[PDB]
RNA sequence: GCGCGACCCCAGGUCAGGCGGGACUACCGCUGAGUUUAAGCAUAUAAAUAAGCGGAGGAGAAGAAACUUACAAGGAUUCCCCUAGUAACGGCGAGCGAACCGGGAGCAGCCCAGCUUGAGAAUCGGGCGGCUGUGCCGUCCGAAUUGUAGUCUGGAGAGGCGUCCUCAGCGACGGACCGGGCCCAAGUCCCCUGGAAAGGGGCGCCUGGGAGGGUGAGAGCCCCGUCCGGCCCGGACCCUGUCGCCCCACGAGGCGCCGUCAACGAGUCGGGUUGUUUGGGAAUGCAGCCCAAAUCGGGCGGUAGACUCCGUCCAAGGCUAAAUACAGGCGAGAGACCGAUAGCGAACAAGUACCGCGAGGGAAAGAUGAAAAGGACUUUGAAAAGAGAGUCAAAGAGUGCUUGAAAUUGCCGGGAGGGAAGCGGAUGGGGGCCGGCGAUGCGCCCCGGCCGUAUGCGGAACGGCUCUUGCUGGUCCGCCGCUCG
RNA sequence: UGAAACACGGACCAAGGAGUCUGACAUGCGUGCGAGUCGACGGGUUCUGAAACCUGGGAUGCGCAAGGAAGCUGACGAGCGGGAGGCCCUCACGGGCCGCACCGCUGGCCGACCCUGAUCUUCUGUGAAGGGUUCGAGUUGGAGCACGCCUGUCGGGACCCG
RNA sequence: GUUCGUCUGACUUGGGUAUAGGGGCGAAAGACUAAUCGAACCAUCUAGUAGCUGGUUCCCUCCGAAGUUUCCCUCAGGAU
RNA sequence: AACUUUAAAUAGGUAGGAUGGCGCGGCUGCUUCGGUGAGCCGUGCCAUGGAAUCGGGUGCUCCAAGUGGGCCAUUUUUGGU
RNA sequence: GGAGGGCGCGGCGGCCGAUGCAAAACCCGGGGCGCGAGCCCGGGCGGAGCGGCCGUCGGUGCAGAUCUUGGUGGUAGUAGCAAAUAUUCAAAUGAGAACUUUGAAGGCCGAAGAGGAGAAAGGUUCCAUGUGAACGGCACUUGCACAUGGGUAAGCCGAUCCUAAGGGAAGGGGUAACCCCGGCAGAUAGCGCGAUCACGCGCAUCCCCGAAAGGGAAUCGGGUUAAGAUUUCCCGAGCCGG
RNA sequence: UACUAUCCAGCGAAACCACAGCCAAGGGAACGGGCUUGGCGGAAUCAGCGGGGAAAGAAGACCCUGUUGAGCUUGACUCUA
RNA sequence: CGACUCUCGGCAACGGAUAUCUCGGCUCUCGCAUCGAUGAAGAACGUAGCGAAAUGCGAUACCUGGUGUGAAUUGCAGAAUCCCGUGAACCAUCGAGUCUUUGAACGCAAGUUGCGCCCGAGGCCAUCCGGCCGAGGGCACGCCUGCCUGGGCGUCACGC
């Protein structure tokens, strides 16, 4: 299709990748929107996410919910979060799946290594702007 | 512009089928000699049975080149210029055009060096040309069939064409990602960019330059 | 006997190292059918193909003329275009059947043997020590005169004389090539419908990016990517670009001129005969056997032979990229490909399950949903199940799961009738079933309602045309004046 | 020949399922250009399997006829009858004039074949000249080439199946 | 099933072992050689061929045949 | 029937004109002992006009399919009860 | 049989439309159009993408083919489930018992057994416990089924060791080669014994596999668990080889 | 006389099927369940049965043909270990 | 006169067609060179806490070192130091590894977990400084090169 002689093009080819997920694949895709104050701190719209993040739906049915992400799944690409939840028919609650695309990052735990992420997109950005 | 495809070649030519013959109510077919399997189709050098081979569906002989004689060639090339300067054809073609006091337009040089799609929509905007292009950013078409598994999700109506005449084969960058747009030279101008689907009188934008140098292209 | 060296020939679970098999797509050899075609069939065709067998590499084979030619000669090898669907060959039947030249692609040239190290085996392997190590140095055994090192290779070359010119080998740093990592634009604003908004509507932004996928419905702008650039990192590496240190010279080779020479590969040449193969035809290549040479010579010159000429190369040793191939393998990009009886045998645990003693043969089989929210609990029943309920946007989605066709089956209704004969239909009438059927038309007058022309004004798109320029004809709207409708 | 057939197949239904595609050919039809024509082996170039540009060509045709060598070497150049249509005359009917397409026919010319053989001439060449129940895919006032489609034709598994 | 041939030898029968496809083996039936024998089975060449049988897929329009001549290893078919 | 002098009918061929006739005057190696003749050329004259009837037109050329097993009746007829 | 003019499907370039406020699909003794090919529209079902028109192109339209593959009838609840001498009663259990299990009874094979075991073969089937979804063409609480566990112990038995018919490396030689005969200069090429001491002496048709049946180094008894027990275990007694 | 059939409870196929099923004669692919003309004309059925359905199984093994094979024979053609 | 025979509809059951999907096939094109006695191609049998399978691996056994990423793996259980970190992960990379039993398959055979031979060290006790036992790994064909004992008037000299 549209130009370039690359490795990566090819419509199956983009599915193939992403439903799997390999541990980069992962951390990429696992990028989470911003809330609008962390945007203007680190100057980025995007970023990956961690555990010990609070996130907030906005996008979905469930909109509103708040919680810390409990898990994240590789094997059909999924994030899990606290208090976005379906009941089962007994009373059990358990988590309903969301994207991390729907979900809007409320608070980061800035680590050391997930630190380094920030820093380089944020040049990037820098770089293009001015 | 088109690959040659087939059918495989030695596809279920490689399949053991001996037949029965006769005494019994069973047709003249030859027959799988594995009685052992649920399923499988009953001998295969047919064009009768269910995952054997036809002896006809393609198979690479296909041309997918058909000659052109550069005189036929060159009758239709220059036809298509002139289709631009009667309004006719334009608005038969299905061309949305509230366009200038002229018939086919001539612009300034200066629209090669033009970085920004933001300030090329502008310059279309004053012509009213960027009016066909307004209706190719919209009203896109999801194409049915097969072609949507493949990469084919948007087919995109054609409007401008914007033809530069600077020799050195500068494609002007900005145009070249506006909606239903297509970016042309002189010295690459073809029948399928001044008529797609055979249908000529495609609204085209001449440079200064390129105007004068489409007469060397190669009753009444 | 014992023969120092050694001669000739054996032996180490011997010292350091090496071979088999695979792959076999594609390639290089070997070896080799028939069906078929000729409407039969043998010669011939298929085919110098399939099968059989061996062996390498990323390419392989080929390769600097014992060539092609007949010319003001071309000029290693390969492939494409053409010659060519042709010269030729052929129960001259069916059919079979290429090259030379010409053009283009790509280009690249070489060393041994055969003249002398003879002031001396100057050469090489191994052990051993040291070393900065695909190597180098010292030392000692051993190899090899039935000849290592070597000038020199036919285009030539070795001698001689005279002049210039030209060199061996290093750092360091880039680029070249390959692989990664990493970064690189913009709304999740209001409203509506919905289970969810990516949808519609309102209102925006970014675009070297409006390819794609993901995401709870058509997402440029939600995420990932995409695009275009940036920043790292590690390889591989003599391909060249920098620089910098030794100038490798009086050597060796090159060039100019001169002389004496010119060594130029054998059971090969060539021929006969036979078989195979060739378009190759008094033998195309090939082989066996038989005969068998020469070096002022030899071979070739598409009809066998002698004769005389002319022309053309220099075998019988060897290397060498590129242009050429690619149904395997690995890693990619695509298609007017296919859409679960299709596509591969295999979308799924598939060469799986299974079949056969074996060689081998070989399936069937994708889809709940956004999320299991996979039906707790109550009740009947021995249980399986059912009935309630719960859950879901939807159970008319309950792991027979999206949609759920035909056939068949059940229920029920209608027609018909239990005094009657069947091609199942056509034709006619009745029942049974159901959709349709100007918005309800016109003239006139009265009231209510609304507007106003002509002409003057004020602003304009028009016309015939002329086309500098000119004259005749505009209508309309704004909306004031003056008269009416 | 004749199918209701005491011919043959078919319980029923769903889904598969058979004149295709190609190379080289003939005709027809269309398109281009036209005594030429045919880009694309190739090279330039690129928004990249494309498109655009361009080369000498080579292939086919523009002359042929022979088995071959070859051919004074194929340029002197044609009539007649029916002919559409036009022209001229005539009020018209018709008459006369020019006559295409096309058709039929009679000649000349060329090659192959056979005769004829001047003047000339490197000594056997030469080919003026006059002819012929011979023969040709010729000249006598060319038409092709390229592309495509249908149908026919051949090789291919070749309509499908045995 | 009944009836019945043989039953101390050219006897019966097992295991191990030999012989394999124009081949074997045969006190010989063309018998038999793993439900397979006037040339086993398997895969391949092979999608082999067959003037002959079967089937050959949407509609409407207009025109509309012939089984005859000639040659043929031709008389179930071609050329003409 | 394989005889016929003789000899039907129905069948079958040809002709009934402008693709014709006639006048004028040209050429030949033919043909004539002879321009005598023959043929073919230029030029002139003669229409409904050469029996009947019809031509909801005809003439002409290229190319291809199918057919290539036929069968039946009246009439004629050979073999055979 | 030809030509002519159309229709329908799939996909592609163009162009225009339609949609979760309900697309496509499917159903419809519901309407209407066209000579037809087909088309149109409504209602019901349904839940995510699709159709018309202009060009382009095909793996493009079915009733068959003793068709292929899948489904489903009538047949038909019909033929049948009939060989093997044969069941029956009471109790136990369980929801339910002609068939299970126990007793009682009747029988049957009639020791060349319908027997107790081993071979071969299968491979856990043996036994417990659980237990009726499928399966035991009846039934069923039972099973050689399904689920869950466990179980095979050797100096003396076999294999092993050993030779046979025979097979097959090694050699020479054909065969490119696969492959086949089969040994040769293991014959003044080394294997074997003394022998510890390094040296001497002696010799072939080699060398392995080949009968879990031939031939054979060596065990008995009692007890035990689900079972064969010389065999597992154990006592006591041996026996063979080093 | 046993064991079936039959009848029951359970269990439960297949072959086969264009569509089906009353005769007579007629013509007709020259021997009809159907057409034509007459006769007829039990719902719903079971146990039987062997006339018929030119019933079914089996592309007649025979017989003819094909420019179709193969086994065999030889004084075929042509080669050869 | 129920019924039967037939037919249809509506709702279903049957069945898995149709539509719409597709981490797959299919075919074309591009780049790339790179197996082995240094033990392959291929097989076998094991190893995951709970596994039949596929996938992964080999007694160092669904993995190890090192490295990158930087917190998951998930059906349930679990570790909590491994979470501001020499470090989570059916992770990617995977340079350093193990890499079973087999297989060209190599001591020799193989319907045999068959039958030899040799060497290593640790311990023992001296019927000896030897005897006995241990765990590991070798010992093939083929042939070159170098090597030793020599066969042989093979050839020479020198022998008594």
């Amino acid at each position: 299709m549209k130009r370039n002689p690359r490795v990566t093009s090819s419509r199956r080819k983009c599915r193939k990748a992403h439903f799997t997920a390999p541990s980069s694949v992962r951390r990429v895709l696992m990028s989470a929107a911003l809330s609008t104050e962390l945007r203007h701190k680190y100057n980025v719209r995007s970023i990956p996410i961690r555990k010990d993040d609070e996130v907030q739906v906005v996008r979905g049915s469930y909109k509103g919910r708040e919680g810390k992400v409990v898990q994240v799944y590789r094997r059909r690409w999924v994030i899990h979060v606290e208090r976005i939840t379906r009941e089962k028919v007994n009373g059990s609650t358990v988590n309903v799946g969301i994207h991390p695309s729907k979900v809007v990052v409320t608070k980061l735990k800035l680590d050391k290594d997930r630190k380094a992420i920030l820093d380089r997109k944020a040049s990037g950005r820098a770089a293009d702007k001015a | 512009k088109r690959q040659p495809y087939a059918v495989s070649r030695r596809a279920g030519h490689q399949t053991s089928a001996e037949s029965w013959g006769t005494g019994r109510a069973v047709s003249r077919i030859p027959r799988v000699p594995g009685g052992g399997t649920h399923r499988a189709g009953q001998g295969a050098f047919g064009n009768m049975c269910r995952g054997g081979r036809m002896f006809a569906p393609t198979k690479t002989w296909r041309k997918w080149h058909r000659r052109v004689n550069v005189h036929l060639r060159r009758v239709a090339v220059a036809s298509a210029l002139a289709a631009t300067s009667v309004p006719s054809l334009v608005l038969a073609r299905g061309h949305r055009i509230e366009t200038v006091p002229e018939l086919p337009l001539v612009i300034s040089d200066s629209a090669e060096s033009i970085e920004k799609t933001s300030q090329a929509i502008k310059i279309l905007k004053q012509v009213g040309a960027y009016a066909d292009a307004e209706k190719a950013k919209d009203s896109v078409g999801i194409r049915p069939g097969k072609g949507k598994m493949r990469n084919r999700r948007y087919i995109n109506r054609k409007g401008p064409l914007i033809v530069y005449g600077t020799e050195g084969s500068k494609i002007v960058k900005a145009f070249r990602n506006l909606p239903g747009v297509d970016v042309a030279n002189v010295e690459r101008l073809n029948l399928l960019d001044l008529a797609p689907g055979g249908h000529l009188g495609r609204f085209v934008i001449w440079t200064e330059s390129a105007f004068k140098k489409l007469e060397e292209v190669y009753v009444q």
